[PDB]
RNA sequence: CCCAAUGUGAUUUUAAUAGCUUCUUAGGAGA
RNA sequence: UCUCCUAAGAAGCUAUUAAAAUCACAU
């Protein structure tokens, strides 16, 4: 309505400027135009301000909406991990050590020693191979282990007949030996 | 300037071997890394030019990896 | 003639075959170490001894052996007193045999005493020789190692036969002194029992005991009622303490009937609480120590009680099995399914700790409980495979995957257009003083685990506690300048959120995700849980890809977001106060630009008299740092919390910093290993904890310099009184003397003026005092690092300067020059020319090799190159003008390629200021 | 200037300078200065829009240059590195590097890394008798500016060939390419 | 694929504040 | 009526501060 007052005051002044009219009434017309223009500049400045604030409101709402979407997406990933790891624990071997303890409480480092079904040995040279893994079964951690596989540093499979003092320069050390609890 | 040009050529030559997937052989990459790291620490050009002949012989042994008759133009 | 009848009386009733060690009737003279405190003098120093004539036994087949008869002369009142006290302790097996007799010299009667079958050296000579080490003056240490069969005399013909890092076999040679030291500890407890049940009072010291453990010199002691004797032992046990771990003295406590010939004790595998064994070990060896010991540090009264009790635990935790320490786990139910989770910890220093907020049954997990259970190693290590990794000596826990990961490092990309430009300007000529020395070095798949194995330089170190408890109160006087305390999650500032969250959280996002997903009441509730519970966490080790002078790998520790997020909220208010201060000892936060380098150097020069400069190096610093000195650094930072945290909240904070960045599980190559100690560089307090350790080693060197000086040679009566008071406050007061901690800090801050920034330091010092021994010098830093840091510091890596108009030789890898700027002279920093040329030639990404994309990359290198223009070597001064001429070339080529691509030029010609010196000169003038 | 208000601005200041140069009454100079002040203000408003439009276009032109030229650097990287290496190896002009490169054009390629220590083993493929004639001399082979002594020669079917058999007239009977095994001599 | 902590500089963009300039409106004073 | 001024509205310029992004350097 301030724009409509400004526009109609412009035409009311301009029709008098066209013919020249009289300054007596031209000053009164100019004052009406400048008063209406000043109120129009107040409304137009506030409208332009509110149009700038409308983007700030909507972009802050999109930031909140994406922050709840990402909190929901990571929460089910942490649950999916924890409720997957829980399936790998063989409760028959784990309950036997936890029931034997004074307080139902144990060190963490003895769980893989006393409960793990599978061992990996990483070996840097043939002298260390002869000391730790010679043959097809070996003893470690007060238990007996049987070799299921050997691989080299390229993840190629190595056969137990290839590992000798004569052939050792040809292999890609370290070897990784994988064994099952007997 | 030949000592600086040999050290700069060694940086480009191992960068060509890395792009030909030589990292996919643990036994061979560990020799190329030792030849490269020695050429950069060298102070006699006669040591650096011997280690450069061994390092370039890796690239020339990879038959069909580079079109050498097109790179020599 | 007369020496023969004297010699036959010195043999006396005993079966012995003596040869004299000098002239027949006059005394011998020897240089020996003494723990001394008197009206005239105090200290632990070498003195001449003149009272004694010495004889040595031959065996019954005419060969000399390690058994001496030592004879001395007395005033008759002192002869009667020492005979009176000897006849009370006469029955004890810990006492050397004495004979008392009168004989004639110079025509008159003199009372003599003879002491039978002593060793050449005492316990004080062993303790001085290892605590005051110097490799050019080793003759007493060499003679001790050969006499007791630790090694052959040919061992000392090796290069570096003492370097713990270059010859780790020296640890086997020092461990052969182990039971010879353990038998002296047991005889001390027998002698203290004899003094008490005889009613005798007196101070016992290391110089009055031989290397078979037998005691003498009863002339100082006095009588009391027979039930009520008192041995005084503070200086004896405290000076000896660092030798007990270095010689591995208690190694026999790990055998059947503590007999080295019997097998090891087979400990029960499920046991973790060794509290009754720790109390049984204290009463064997330290029975008369006279201050309360707590096996578990959750019971301690203050920080000084935590350091006292943790120092005994580092000694006793060497007897117990390695699988006993680390997280303690329990089985719990979530919606009826069984989890395995951490509900405590067993520490080598702090003892057993249990969590206060354990719940055995739960219906659901919040976001905060999913973070705690996903950070905790319990579920990862219990579900992973067993691992036997023979590539390292560090203890390996489990493998999390069926395959081992081998990580390589690749070469740098070559910026050929800059090298072709530099060679056209005459760089890289044969015989040039400027050349390429900085490169990117490639690494094979063995590098990550080869760098991890260096944690082998971390060895269990027991401190002198009477010294460490004075040094920690003078080290704290460097931190009175600053405020500190806890803050809310509303107030925490994070520098960059697009950086790793650590394991396992890097599967799902960068640090931005976890700060966006938790509200400030989820963040404050995670922090308030750690004041009551221990959260153990996993740390990744990551290889760096960056330019260097050296071909060996570098790794950094990627600490987990639950550790960083709660450590920021505890420490950040102090760390922001250290970086905002100016004109203090710690210079973290001060810039080199706008006159800031000149302001730093004129602050160390201060009001020092006869000033020289020096600077030093710490070998293997992050790997070798003792757990006792990294605990002390966290207690000194935590002293700001008196207003906002109770004693119990400050203990559970300390147990969390230990369990997360000191002794911890490291994720390397896809497998878990236990880290033995030292700094994890990547810890939220990394640079600030290194600065506390750096001040502590520099204050320690000044205690050792002043106490090992002969106090009769000091000419200034003020410094004789300072040395006397220092010994009383160190070894004879049991509480802090605030007026002396202020007097020693005021002395030190005038004569030894430091500037410190993490592991780098400069000191400006009074050379007239340092050459008299009244303040520290580079020889006193060798000795402190040898017994307190387990590294040998070679003087070839240290520096010193005599003329202050040249400035320090290096600080922060930059050199200094004094140059005219306006009407007056100023100090400017300058880099190594090879460094700035190497960063132009070699880059870590392919797109960095087009200069038209990267012009402001060369503007930044020219801001660092500018001070080279003022250097007297023209081959250095040409390096700045190369960078300005290249920046001009790149803007001409960018302008040409832009017009060829779009047929229109840029209107922004304002690049024109970056190829003229006035933009770069303004970086180094004051008034901004 | 292209700005239209400039014209007005210019004619307004010309009329204001004309009035003071003519010595006109100060109320006329004020009226002319006032019409100049609005004409200037509208010219400055048009110039503010020019200042924003010129930056907006130059920022988009700069970002398109950086976007397109980063992709060209990243896509051609394998072809660029191989062309760069074989340009630098020409400038060194070392006789051993030249000798192995010239042999590899003809197919005289090594099966091993070339060894540096004395009495170490080398193996090299020989394509045809034309290469054998240049490379071999009696018991010896010449390669990488070094002399090697031959310890065996083997054909494409893995049979051993004696050094008396390899001659121009007999050469069509052999199963080329041969492998030569040799040992470093000094 | 992985990619720490701490401090400093440069560059770019945006916002705000302060001042200046012009126009207009209103009031007062002066001539 | 003119002039000056005091306040408000609008446009133009400038300085400074804050935040974000990028490059570089040191422990
Ligand atoms: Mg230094
Ligand atoms: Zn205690
Ligand atoms: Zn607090």
């Amino acid at each position: 309505p301030s724009y409509a007052a400004f526009a109609t005051a412009q035409e009311a002044y301009e029709q008098a400027v066209a013919n020249g009219d009289s300054e007596v009434v031209l000053k009164k017309l100019k004052k009406s135009l400048n008063v209406a223009k000043s109120e129009f500049d107040r409304d137009a400045a506030m409208q332009r301000k509110l149009e700038k604030m409308a983007d700030q409101a909507m972009t802050q709402m999109y930031k909140q909406a994406r922050s709840e979407d990402k909190r929901a997406k990571v929460t089910s990933a942490m649950q999916t991990m924890l409720f997957t790891m829980l399936r790998k624990l063989d409760n028959d071997a784990l309950n036997n050590i936890i029931n034997n303890a004074r307080d139902g409480c144990v060190p963490l480092n003895i769980i893989p020693l006393t409960t793990a079904a599978k061992l990996m040995v990483v070996i840097p040279d043939y002298n260390t191979y002869k000391n730790t893994c010679d043959g097809t079964t070996f003893t470690y951690a007060s238990a007996l282990w049987e070799i299921q596989q050997v691989v080299d540093a390229d993840s190629k499979i190595v056969q137990l007949s290839e590992i000798s003092m004569d052939n050792s320069p040809n292999l890609a050390w370290p070897l990784i030996v994988t064994a099952l609890r007997a | 300037s030949k000592m600086s040009d040999v050290k700069c050529t060694s940086v480009v030559l191992l960068s060509v071997l890395q792009q030909l997937r030589v990292e996919s052989s643990s036994k061979l990459w560990a020799q190329c890394v030792q030849l490269h790291n020695d050429i950069l620490l060298a102070k006699d050009t006669t040591e650096a030019f011997e280690k450069m002949v061994s390092l370039l012989s890796v690239l020339l042994s990879m038959q069909g990896a580079v079109d050498i008759n097109k790179l020599c133009e | 003639a007369d020496a023969q009848s004297f010699l036959n009386r010195v043999c006396g009733v005993s079966a012995a075959r003596l040869t004299p060690c000098g002239t027949g009737t006059s005394t011998d003279v020897v240089y020996r170490a003494f723990d001394i405190y008197n009206d005239k003098v105090a200290g632990f120093a070498k003195f001449l001894k003149t009272n004694c004539c010495r004889f040595q036994e031959k065996d019954e087949d005419d060969n000399l052996i390690d058994s001496y008869f030592v004879v001395k002369r007395h005033t008759f009142s002192n002869y009667q007193h020492e005979e009176t006290i000897y006849n009370l302790l006469k029955d004890c097996p810990a006492v050397a045999k004495h004979d008392f007799f009168k004989f004639r010299i110079d025509g008159d009667m003199v009372p003599h005493i003879s002491r039978q079958r002593l060793t050449k050296y005492t316990m004080a000579d062993l303790v001085y020789a290892l605590r005051h080490f110097d490799e050019g003056n080793c003759d007493t240490l060499k003679e001790i190692l050969v006499t007791y069969n630790c090694c052959d005399d040919d061992y000392f013909n090796k290069k570096d036969w003492y370097d713990f890092v270059e010859n780790p076999d020296i640890l086997r040679v020092y461990a052969n002194l182990g039971e010879r030291v353990r038998q002296a500890l047991l005889k001390t407890v027998q002698f203290c029992d004899a003094m008490r049940n005889a009613g005798i009072v007196g101070v016992l010291t290391l110089d009055n005991q031989d290397l078979n453990g037998n005691w003498y010199d009863f002339g100082d002691f006095i009588q009391t009622t027979p039930g009520s004797g008192v041995p005084v032992v503070d200086s004896y046990y405290s000076l000896l303490m660092p030798i007990l771990t270095l010689t591995r003295a208690l190694t026999a406590e790990s055998h059947v009937d503590t007999d080295l010939t019997k097998p090891y004790i087979k400990w029960d595998l499920l046991k973790y609480d060794f509290t009754e064994e720790r109390l049984k070990l204290f009463d064997r060896y330290f029975k008369y120590w006279d201050q309360t010991y707590h096996p578990n540090c959750v019971n301690c009264l203050d920080d000084r009680c935590i350091l006292h009790c943790a120092n005994f635990n580092v000694l006793f935790s060497t007897v117990f099995p390695p699988t006993s320490f680390g997280p303690l786990v329990r089985k719990i139910f979530v919606d009826g399914v069984p989890f395995v989770v951490s509900t405590g910890y067993h520490f080598r220093e702090l003892g057993v700790v249990h969590n206060q907020d354990v719940n055995l049954h739960s219906s659901r997990l919040s976001f905060k409980e999913l973070l705690v259970y996903a950070a905790d190693p319990a579920m990862h290590a219990a579900s992973g495979n067993l691992l036997l990794d023979k590539r390292t000596t560090c203890f390996s826990v489990a493998a999390l995957t069926n395959n081992v990961a081998f990580q390589t490092v690749k070469p740098g990309n070559f910026n050929k257009d800059f090298y072709d430009f530099a060679v056209s300007k005459g760089f890289f000529k044969e015989g040039s003083s400027v050349e390429l020395k900085h490169f990117f070095f490639a690494q094979d798949g063995n590098a990550a685990i080869s760098d991890y194995d260096y944690y082998r330089y971390n060895l269990p170190t027991m401190c002198d506690i009477r010294q460490l408890l004075f040094v920690v109160e003078v080290v704290d006087k460097y931190f009175d300048c600053y405020d500190g305390g806890c803050i809310n999650a509303n107030q925490v500032i994070v520098n960059n959120l697009d950086k790793s969250a650590g394991f396992p959280f890097n599967k799902w996002g960068k640090a931005r995700l976890y700060y966006d997903s938790m509200s400030y009441e989820d963040q404050d509730a995670l922090f308030a849980y750690t004041k009551r519970n221990v959260i153990p966490t996993i740390t990744q080790m990551n290889l760096k890809y960056a330019i260097s002078a050296k071909n060996r790998a570098r790794t950094v520790a990627g600490v987990s977001i639950c550790s960083t997020m709660t450590n920021r909220q505890f420490h950040q208010k102090l760390l922001k106060s250290i970086a905002a201060t100016r004109g203090a000892t710690v210079v973290i936060g001060t810039s080199k630009f706008y006159g800031g380098w000149h302001n730093m150097l004129k602050t160390v020069y201060s009001d020092v008299e006869n000033p020289h400069l020096m600077g030093w190096d710490y070998p293997k610093c992050d790997r070798a740092m003792p757990n006792m000195l990294r605990i002390m650094a966290s207690l000194v930072l935590a002293r700001k919390h008196t207003t906002c945290c109770s004693l119990s909240h400050r203990f559970y904070r300390l147990a969390n910093e230990c369990a997360q960045v000191l002794s911890e599980m490291v994720m390397c190559g896809g497998s878990l290993y236990v880290k033995p100690g030292g700094t994890s560089s990547g810890d939220a307090t990394t640079a600030y904890a290194n600065s506390v350790f750096n001040i502590c080693q520099a204050v320690t060197a000044n205690v050792n310099a002043l106490l090992s000086t002969d106090g009769n040679k000091i000419a200034d009566k003020y410094v004789r009184n300072l040395q006397h008071r220092l010994y009383e406050c160190l070894y004879r007061n049991r509480d802090v003397d605030t007026d002396f901690v202020n007097e020693f800090y005021a002395y030190l801050r005038k004569h030894f003026s430091m500037m410190i920034l993490s592991d780098d330091a400069v000191v400006c010092f009074n050379s007239t005092y340092a050459s008299q021994g009244l303040v520290a010098s580079i020889k006193n830093f060798k000795s402190v690092l040898y017994y307190q840091n387990n590294v040998f510091m070679s003087e070839a890596k240290c520096w010193t300067e005599t003329d202050l108009t040249k400035g320090p030789h290096e600080f922060c890898s930059q050199h200094t020059m004094l140059v005219k700027q306006g009407d007056d002279y100023v100090y400017l920093p300058y880099p190594d020319p090879s460094r700035i040329l190497g960063a132009g030639c070699f880059v870590d990404d392919i797109v960095k090799t087009d200069g038209t994309l990267m012009i402001e990359r060369f503007v930044s290198l020219a801001i660092d190159a500018y001070p080279l223009t003022k250097h007297p070597n023209q081959e250095y001064a040409d390096v700045f003008h190369l960078y300005l001429q290249y920046i001009r070339k790149l803007h001409d080529e960018l302008t040409g390629h832009m017009l060829d691509m779009y047929s229109v030029m840029l209107t922004n010609d304002n690049t024109s200021r970056y190829w003229e010196p006035e933009f770069y000169e303004a970086m180094y003038t004051p008034h901004t």
